[PDB]
RNA sequence: GGGGCAGGCUGGG
RNA sequence: GUGCCCAUCACCU
RNA sequence: UGGCUCUGCCAACGCUACGGCUUGGCGGGCUUAGGUGGUCACGGUUCUGUCCUGCUUCGGCGAACACGUUACACGGUUCGGCAAAACGUCGAUUACUGAAAAUGGAAAGGCGGGGCCGACUU
């Protein structure tokens, strides 16, 4: 919007945008310490942050660092609402003005693209083409090694506005290989990031049917050499560019299915993830044998979300023949 | 910067009263809409549903159960206000849907007001 | 000082409110009231406070002003007529909140 | 025992509808009228969160009170007053109340 | 007893509840004022009855007294006037029956 | 007491037309006003009675409020209801009811 | 032999 | 703790 | 918001310090977002059944019953045509301006499809 971008510490400022910044921080956030703290003096503190920011003395206070295994062993660093509030009044200016430069097939993390318009991507991209193959490929730990650094090449080919990138570099700084799992500010340059090598995809390569969530690449064939050759070229590229080790790489015809986003997508069908089956074949176990069978009907009705994507009909069946409950 | 600080800072008023403020966002509405006859009611009713914020607050700033067991009292009367807004008003105040939303939102301050009464009794 | 101090910057909130709380429509009435009696009557809670130094009742001179936040918060969503815009709540709440400092010191002082 | 309050609800039930209808006029009466008699709950209530006789007998207390209020609200003069049936159908009821107030009473004066 | 007391006071009420209407809106919170002084003082008798702390029935003296105070200020509050100097002396006189009773009360509790 | 309440009839007297001449517009300030100046003769009254100083100093604390509705009613109400006159010698006649109610206190915390 | 599912038993919780 | 979806809950256009 | 410490008028519960006040009618004035959940980006050991043990481009992907791993049928996940524009992106925080790009600042062009235009369906 002007590639230049030259005065975003005046729009992140702006009342209406913390306001905003405010609302999006404490959506959900309503029943904890960091809101409720915050909420007793919400625009006296909203005052004294417009004016942290617009002096170029906010500082950002320490994450609050746990971790979860639930979803998988994680190392999870929390903002105090005030730090998640800075971090959602950049990313309301900043977020679209990377955002707009992530090719159309980057599905993380960004507004009307998601899990479900990335793995309908991928399917329809399948359908379409006929695509023989298809490379998938996976950023060995994503956030732990982006650069910082070259990432800070990317948020300043943008930024422009030396105010901005001063909260920005606050906000995480440009020193270091670890972009912190558990911040807004870091899902966003994590999808920037990662976008470079979807202009290594579609730019370099001409690649044009691929999809991209966050660290994971699918790019659709329909030669198994040129996608094995396009992924070492995408290695060679985010190792040298951006210091992103490929964890895990394949070039599988399109017939093993495309392990994407949580679903097993092939052109004709999308099976989800057996993770996922069983994770929720489990989870409704337990809630019968639990007496938990009225919070299941919120879990079934999250799970008929996830899987109405999903061909799931089966399941579904399956899974009312096992226990009654009404899925769909 | 660091967030203004009250003093007496009780995580459990803070939450009773966020989750008591959709109480009366629910419910002031509505006890606004009863008519100018039942107005005595009315003020009696808004004074039980805005001023529970203050037997709220007063119970976690000054952390004596007596507060809080005063804060349950008015969260009964909360209820017994639902009832009779629902029930006794006569040209209606409260559709029976409203004192079915409203119970549930004074449910949820009610299990809260619980495990913030219970949290101070051990 | 103390109770002085913290009652002449009150009263800086209470120049500033009830204004605001004199504005809130007939409608919102006892809303209005009970503003105007949480608004001038935490003065009463400042000077109950500084006539003991329990600090227990500094603790409610607390629990007034941070009721008197939920008023803000309250008068700016009554969306009938309508009351404290958002912008009065964020000029009221700077108000507050340096009685509300000096509500801490004081508390901090007796503690 | 609440009983106790769905008991007395059917009091307020009967008296509510003639407490709004006392007039302006007699407005002050009217507004401690219905403080006594929709206010009675809240005294139930806090009895009823204690067990503590005292809060029992503020309970019977205001039961008295309600009695006096229809005593005085039959001579309240003019084409405004509740009619004598009105305080006989309603003493009844809060006679009613008054019983299992008092054995309620008796309960927890013999544990 | 509670119940002689409040007779003789329903007495004061049904006396200072016509004068208490007639003061002027002018005078209209001394006035609601007075008359939650004057009905609500039988509140301050029914619960020193209903039960016994003998606060309760200073507090019931309190409100006579405070009724007391209610006549002296409205006897001359201001041009609109609320009671006459006369109509002090006859609710005074019935405030005074009350006085007794309480008085003899407050003696048999104590 | 006797004497106190004496001592602040004067006060009543003095600030009661003060406050009946506060405009309809600041009317709930007024109603609040003659509830703080009116109701502290029940607030010594009561301390009369039960001679508990904890009672006592409600009455200071309402004598404190009282004094703070003057610096309210003189500035803080937009046009300024008492003139800086009026609360000088509105002042003094609460000061003398706050001298012997000092006393008061004084002779109540003997031991 | 390894592997997944559902139950054994023990921790976490 | 972060985002993306799903469900349900209020509440008027 | 059953207001008004508010007036004019008329009455009468009444109260009057005899002025009025009270009270009543009667006019006028003042009066989509959020909440809550729940998906997607705890294990350890032997045992008893139960099935798999296939694939590989050597990275890994699976499997073990969602069992036709699939409602075997498509989601506007449609099909064409374009790609001018706008968008994106590189050109570029460049040329240019100006001492300095200093919170100025292009473009030609190149690359996209994200866009466009129909068809058919939604």
């Amino acid at each position: 919007m002007g590639k230049r971008h030259r005065n975003l510490i005046d729009q992140i400022t702006t009342w209406e945008n913390l306001l905003d910044a405010y609302r999006k921080t404490s959506h959900g956030k309503r029943r904890t310490w960091g809101y409720l703290e915050f909420k007793e003096y919400d625009l006296a503190n909203l005052l004294a942050l417009q004016a942290e920011l617009k002096a170029g003395n906010y500082e950002r206070g320490p994450y609050r660092e746990f971790l979860v295994y639930e979803p998988k062993p994680r190392l999870i660093s929390a903002l105090e609402f005030k730090d998640r509030l800075v971090q959602h009044a950049l990313c309301n200016i900043v977020a679209p003005i990377f955002e707009a430069g992530l090719l159309p097939y980057t599905y993380a993390c960004r507004p009307d693209k998601g899990t479900h318009a990335g793995v309908c991507h991928v399917q329809a991209e399948l359908r379409r083409t006929r695509a023989t193959h298809f490379l998938k490929s996976d950023f060995s730990k994503f956030f732990p090694s982006i650069d910082r650094a070259a990432l800070y090449a990317m948020i300043d080919k943008k930024i422009h506005c030396a105010a901005t990138r001063r909260l920005l570099r606050v906000v995480l700084p440009d020193e270091g290989v670890g972009i912190p799992i558990g911040s807004l500010t870091s899902q966003l340059f994590a999808n920037v990031y990662g976008g470079a090598v979807d202009r290594l995809l579609h730019d370099e390569l001409k690649q044009r049917h691929w999809a991209r969530y966050m660290d994971d690449i699918v790019v659709l064939g329909d030669d198994p050499e040129e996608l094995r050759a396009v992924f070492y070229r995408l290695r060679d590229f985010a190792s040298e560019r951006l210091g992103l080790k490929i964890s895990h790489w394949q070039v599988a015809p399109v017939s093993r299915g495309i392990n994407f986003l949580g679903y097993r997508i092939w052109p004709t069908h999308k099976l989800l993830r057996k993770s996922s089956v069983k994770r929720a074949k489990r989870k409704v176990a337990n809630f019968i044998k639990h007496g938990e069978d009225e919070s299941l009907q919120r879990f079934l009705a999250s799970w008929s979300g996830h899987a109405q994507w999903a061909d799931t009909h089966n399941l579904f069946t399956w899974m009312e023949e096992q226990y009654g409950i009404a899925c769909h | 910067m660091e967030p203004i600080e009250e003093a007496t800072k009780c995580y459990d008023q803070m939450l009773i009263v966020e989750r008591y403020e959709r109480v009366i966002s629910y419910l002031y509405p509505i006890a606004q809409s009863i008519p100018r006859k039942h107005g005595v009611a009315r003020e009696m009713f808004l004074k039980c549903l805005l001023g529970q914020v203050e037997l709220f607050i007063v119970a976690g700033k000054s952390n004596q159960v007596s507060k809080l067991y005063a804060a349950d009292a008015g969260l009964a009367m909360l209820r017994f206000w639902l009832r009779f807004l629902a029930g006794i008003q006569k040209p209606h105040a409260m559709t029976p849907h409203q004192v079915e939303t409203a119970q549930v939102l004074i449910a949820e301050v009610g299990r809260i007001l619980g495990s913030w009464i219970a949290r101070v009794n051990r």
